[PDB]
This record gives C-alpha cells, sequence and structure tokens, in this order.
RNA sequence: AGGGCUACACACGUGCUACAAUGGCGCAUACAAAGAGAAGCGACCUCGCGAGAGCAAGCGGACCUCAUAAAGUGCGUCGUAGUCCGGAUUGGAGUCUGCAACUCGACUCCAUGAAGUCGGAAUCGCUAGUAAUCGUGGAUCAGAAUGCCACGGUGAAUACGU
C-alpha cells in the first residue's frame, strides 16, 4: 500500500485502488494486475509485501507521478518556448485544440470575471 | 494528423526553395505562403518568413520544433484585449 | 566548513547519451542521466559536425517517407 | 580538483608559452564564483525568498547569505534592512566542482544556446554571465519550482586586463560567440 | 449565382474529368503498402500535388443547374429547394406528390 | 494564394452531457421498424488493444452490404462517496477523408479526472403509443453533427373545473 510514493487506500478492489496513481488508470491497472496474475475481485488489504513489491516494480516498468509530471510539464514548456499557436493558448490561458471561446470556454478560462 | 502511410507534406515550390537556400542561401529570408508544410531537418538554420495573411513573420527554425508546420508560428488573429 | 546547515554533497556519476560519463561530487540526491554535454554539443565541436538523439530523430526520422 | 589539475598543467603551460611571463603567478587565477538571486518580489510574498534560498542551496551545497537592502529606495518600495536577496560565494574545491558542473552540463542546456557573450568583463578581466533559466543546472528537479526564475553569475578572475581574462577563460574552452 | 460561379464550376468539372485517371492512379500508388515508400510514394506525392488543384473532385459544390444556388441542393433532383418545389408542384417531376402518412 | 465567417472582459436563445445506485463497470443472452447504395454499400478471411488497413465475393438491390440494435433479463462488483458518477480540459501516439486536418474535421489508444450534490426571480413542452427515455436510418456530404428530417423499443401521471 506504498506504491510509487503514495499511500494507496485499502478496502477497495484491485483496479479501483491503482487508479490513484498519477499515470495508471483503469486499463493500465488491469494490465498490471494481469502481469502480476492477481484476480481483480480481491482487495489491496490481504496482499502480502512481496506481492506489493512485484506490483511496485511493474508500476516502475511504467511511468510514475514524478516522471509523468516532468514530461508533460516539459511538453507544455516546449510549447511556450516555441511561441507557437499552442504556446500562445497555453500562455494566455485559452483553449488549445481549437474549441470555441465566444462561449463554453469556462473550463480553460476560469469562472466568469465580471 | 496526417497519416504515416502517406508520409509528411511540403509544397514542391517550397521544397525547391529550401534546397536552394540550404546550399547557397545567405542573403535574405524566404518569403513563402505554404503554411501547411511540415518542417524538415534539412531546413535547420534558415529564417524563412511564412505568410500569416497580410505580411510574412520571420521564424528562425530551431532543432526542437520538428513535427510542427509553418502555420503554428504565424498568428492569424490579432487580439490586444477587451 | 560548518555542520548541520548545508545539504548533502556526495559523489555522483553523470552519464550523457553519447557515452561521456563524469565523476562529480555534487548535490542532487541520486544518479543522473543527462542528454547533452560539452562533447556532444553542436556549437562546442562543429555546428554541422555533431549528431543528436532527440527531436531530430526519435519523433521524426522513424516516420519520414522521403 | 580535476579541473584544477587541468588548470595547473595545461592552462598554465599554454598561458606561459603564449604570454612569455617571468613568473608563474603572473597568470590569471580565479578568486571566486558568486551566485546571485536578486529576488525583488519578497515585498509581496516573503516566502519567495526562502524558496530562492532553498534553490541556491540545491544548486550549490551552501546555505545562502540572505543579502540586505543596501539603502532605502522608495521607487522599488524597499526600506533599510529588508531582505531582498540571497547569494553564495564558492571558492576553492567547491568553486571547481560547481564550475565543471556548469561548463559541462548547464552551458549546453541553455535555451536556444548560440554561444556565450564575449563582452562581459568590467574592463580589467572579471567575467559576469546571467542565465535566464535556472533549469539548465542539473541539481534542479523541476518538480518543486513554483516559478522558473533566473540568476546571474560572476567569475572573479585575478587577470590584469580583458585580454588576459579572455585568454584564461578561452583556455577552458568557453564558446565565446 | 453571379454567372462567374457557374463558369467556375464548369471549368472545375472540365479539369476534374480531364485530369481524371491520373489523380486516381497516384492515390492508388500512395495507398498500397506493397509499393516502396522510399522513393515511388514520395515522388507520387510530389506529382499529385503539382497537378492543378481544380482537377480534384473535392472542389465540387454541386450547384443548381439553372439558378446556381450552392445551398439546399438535392442530388436526386439536381435542383435547389426552390426549383424543386416549383417544378415538382407544377408537375414536371414524375411520380412526385405531397406525402401524408 | 493565405486569412475570416471557429475571432472573446462578457450577456441571451436552442440543444447535448451529467450531478448518480431506477446507476456505473465486466461477462452471457434476447426482441425492431424505416431507409441508402456502382467515380457506392462494401460479406468473409487475415493484421492491429482500438480507430482502421490488405485481400476481396455479393448487390442497382423483399436476394448482398451498411447492421451486432439499445434500454431490457441473468450473473457479480461498487456502497451514498465528489466516488468505479461526470468526461470537460491537457500531453503523448495514431487511423480515415481530402492536394493539404496548424488557425479549422471526426474518431481511436494511454494518461490527466474540473465545474457539477437536482439549480433564484422567472420560464417552456405534453391529455396519450402522448410526455420521459433507448437505439437506428436518411438528406446535406470528398471528410465533418449534440442540429434537421424519418423510424421503431419500453412507456406514464393528471384533467375536480373556467
Ligand atoms: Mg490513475
Ligand atoms: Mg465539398
Ligand atoms: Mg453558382
Ligand atoms: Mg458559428
Ligand atoms: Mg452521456
Ligand atoms: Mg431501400
Ligand atoms: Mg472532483
Ligand atoms: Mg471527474
Ligand atoms: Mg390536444
Ligand atoms: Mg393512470
Ligand atoms: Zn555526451
Amino acid at each position: 500500500a506504498r506504491i510509487a510514493g503514495i499511500n494507496i487506500p485499502d478496502h477497495k478492489h484491485a483496479v479501483i485502488a491503482l487508479t490513484s496513481i498519477y499515470g495508471v488508470g483503469k486499463t493500465r491497472s488491469k494490465a498490471i494486475l494481469a502481469a502480476a496474475g492477481i484476480a481483480e475481485d480481491v482487495k489491496i488489504s490481504e496482499l502480502s509485501e512481496g506481492q506489493i513489491d512485484t506490483l511496485r516494480d511493474e508500476v516502475a516498468k511504467f511511468v510514475v507521478e514524478g516522471d509523468l509530471r516532468r514530461e508533460i510539464s516539459m511538453s507544455i514548456k516546449r510549447l511556450m518556448d516555441l511561441g507557437c499557436y499552442r504556446g500562445l493558448r497555453h500562455r494566455r490561458g485559452l483553449p488549445v485544440r481549437g474549441q470555441r471561446t465566444k462561449t463554453n470556454a469556462r473550463t480553460r478560462k476560469g469562472p466568469r470575471k465580471p | 494528423p496526417r497519416s504515416l502511410k502517406k508520409g509528411p507534406f511540403i509544397d514542391l515550390h517550397l521544397l525547391k526553395k529550401v534546397e536552394k537556400a540550404v546550399e547557397s542561401g545567405d542573403k535574405k529570408p524566404l518569403r513563402t505562403w505554404s503554411r501547411r508544410s511540415t518542417i524538415f531537418p534539412n531546413m535547420i538554420g534558415l529564417t524563412i518568413a511564412v505568410h500569416n495573411g497580410r505580411q510574412h513573420v520571420p521564424v528562425f527554425v530551431t532543432d526542437e520544433m520538428v513535427g510542427h508546420k509553418l502555420g503554428e508560428f504565424a498568428p492569424t488573429r490579432t487580439y490586444r484585449g477587451h | 566548513m560548518k555542520k548541520d546547515i548545508h545539504p548533502k554533497y556526495e559523489e555522483i556519476t553523470a552519464s550523457c547519451s553519447c557515452g561521456n560519463v563524469m565523476k562529480i561530487r555534487s548535490t542532487v540526491g541520486h544518479d543522473l542521466n543527462l542528454d547533452v554535454c560539452s562533447k556532444c554539443h553542436p556549437f562546442f565541436t562543429g555546428k554541422q559536425r555533431d549528431v543528436a538523439t532527440g527531436g531530430r530523430v526519435d519523433r521524426f526520422n522513424k516516420r519520414f517517407n522521403i | 580538483a580535476k579541473l584544477h589539475d587541468y588548470y595547473k598543467d595545461e592552462v598554465v603551460k599554454k598561458l606561459m608559452t603564449e604570454f612569455n611571463y617571468n613568473s608563474v603567478m603572473q597568470v590569471p587565477r580565479v578568486e571566486k564564483i558568486t551566485l546571485n538571486m536578486g529576488v525583488g518580489e519578497a515585498i509581496a510574498d516573503k516566502k519567495l525568498l526562502d524558496n530562492a534560498a532553498a534553490d541556491l542551496a540545491a544548486i550549490s551545497g551552501q546555505k545562502p547569505l540572505i543579502t540586505k537592502a543596501r539603502k532605502s529606495v522608495a521607487g522599488f518600495k524597499i526600506r533599510q534592512g529588508y531582505p531582498i536577496g540571497c547569494k553564495v560565494t564558492l571558492r576553492g574545491e567547491r568553486m571547481w566542482e560547481f564550475f565543471e558542473r556548469l561548463i559541462t552540463i548547464a552551458v549546453p542546456r541553455i535555451r536556444d544556446f548560440r554561444g556565450l557573450s564575449a563582452k562581459s568583463f568590467d574592463g580589467r578581466g572579471n567575467y559576469s554571465m546571467g542565465v535566464r533559466e535556472q533549469i539548465i543546472f542539473p541539481e534542479i528537479d523541476y518538480d518543486k519550482v513554483d516559478r522558473v526564475r533566473g540568476l546571474d553569475i560572476t567569475i572573479t578572475t585575478t587577470a590584469k586586463s580583458d585580454e588576459e581574462g579572455r585568454a584564461l577563460l578561452a583556455a577552458f574552452d568557453f564558446p565565446f560567440r | 449565382a453571379k454567372q462567374s460561379m457557374k463558369a467556375r464550376e464548369v471549368k472545375r468539372v472540365a479539369l476534374a474529368d480531364k485530369y481524371f485517371a491520373k489523380r486516381a492512379e497516384l492515390k492508388a500508388i500512395i495507398s498500397d503498402v506493397n509499393a516502396a515508400s522510399d522513393e515511388d510514394r514520395w515522388n507520387a506525392v510530389l506529382k499529385l500535388q503539382t497537378l492543378p488543384r481544380d482537377s480534384s473532385p473535392s472542389r465540387q459544390r454541386n450547384r443548381c443547374r439553372q439558378t446556381g444556388r450552392p445551398h439546399g441542393f438535392l442530388r436526386k433532383f439536381g435542383l435547389s429547394r426552390i426549383k424543386v418545389r416549383e417544378a415538382a408542384m407544377r408537375g414536371e417531376i414524375p411520380g412526385l406528390k405531397k406525402a401524408s402518412w
């Protein structure tokens, strides 16, 4: 219950707990538990330390919180040093992939100012 | 994005200009209108000026901007603020 | 030097992508694996006489159809 | 140590043959390297100074001297005695270690690096560079940096004039665009 | 339709059906994995792109054959909604009637 | 030729998606109708987690294809949580159309997992196969719908009265 540097909760099923890892959603969790051979109906409570350790090194076979943060933040910073369209949107705080900003841009602009 | 089975894209006129520029071009920027051409590693070191709609904004090509096209670096909608 | 006020300053190995590995007593916390260095930089030794292992190859050179 | 040995043998020999000196000490030595962070936003967030101090501590393994306001400047809204900066001086083995770290790691990692400015001497041979991104230093993790601040760096040299200082630095293979 | 747009569509039909059988074989050359990507595909891309843009069938707007109206077109009747309603209600279109089900 | 109609401190209209358990998720299995097809629908088989790709028969169509309907029913899990609800943002890697998908298409895979806890004044639809919901087809269409026009599956409540 100490994978990747977080304190992943017990009493939750196998997949439902590994979702908390920043970089492991439902599918990658199912892939980890598949490579580890553990059934998906069992909790994270009654798993022994060695099983937790092989889960740890399988998570380490994938990207983890700190590393993922590093590549995505360097991708955003590469956008902003290019001074490209995506850089201007990320800087200015506007939609990047081309959505409409006249209306329905709240999730990338914050709540309404005036 | 463009499929891999068709490869990248570059206009032929611009392509000819880019080899002429990287073989004997040291005089003036390259005034092009093809915003749709993906940057190649051949053009590295050029100061091509791509058409943003009314003029041509120069952009010095850097080796860390690879899978982007010339229209990502030309702004099309000027907006100071409200 | 003083005591119990400065950080940890152990001996660290730094390995770049071109095979240049440097022993340096530094303050990082763990091993380092960097990419560029003096030996593998364009300006330092030949602007068009260096190779890279980044945006010019991985993302692009694998996919080109020229 | 290693770069100090490289100095003691190769740089001293090449300077000896190039400058035709009568004394070994007549070649430029190096006094120190002062890493400076003129924070200047401490007036709003006092904590931003402690983060800069932690950042200098990260870059070089020394606690920083919290530098004080030299005099009161109403334009910048600073009084006498308000802590608006932090610095560290590295001289000796630590100077050489950090110096190697910089020249071999950080100077290539500069953003759009087109060489180093060849006019940064006071007029007697003391070099002074300003980096615009702290990220070039390897020590940085980038996972605990609120703001990507920059810093300057002064290589204090015992050179007599700008030519001798440039000669000493160029011997260490600086880009010098 | 300003008469100019009609003439444009005429020249587009002409260049499309004349430069046809060339754009199509270039597309076939691009689409097939078996042909070498290295040189044949890249040169086929270049030859395809240097072919005049008007010769593509993706520039057909399918205007009305009489009044050139770009919008409201129907492929079945070949006419704008207005001309469809007038000619269909007068009775020159066979088997057509006001439906009610 | 490029750009803009997609611009964004904002406000309004019309929709979609939710706030959850009458639900989400995996597995098993049912029941439609109406349409569209040849510079088109495109079996099968194989490859790829998937979008889709190669090969390619049949069909000018009560014959072939689109096309496996879904909600439902059974089995488990979640246990009232901002959560296994939500999928908005954002990064990376792609597929397809098209010369070309950056401004400015749609999907797919991985990760990121916000606001949102049933909504004030006010205001809209509906008297029955209707409202409410579930899914499918068309036109436009090179590609690009949550819109429009059609088709079926479950299927209410209430109408004292003016
Ligand atoms: Mg997760
Ligand atoms: Mg069209
Ligand atoms: Mg017309
Ligand atoms: Mg609009
Ligand atoms: Mg939904
Ligand atoms: Mg039919
Ligand atoms: Mg939340
Ligand atoms: Mg969420
Ligand atoms: Mg009625
Ligand atoms: Mg009743
Ligand atoms: Zn190297």
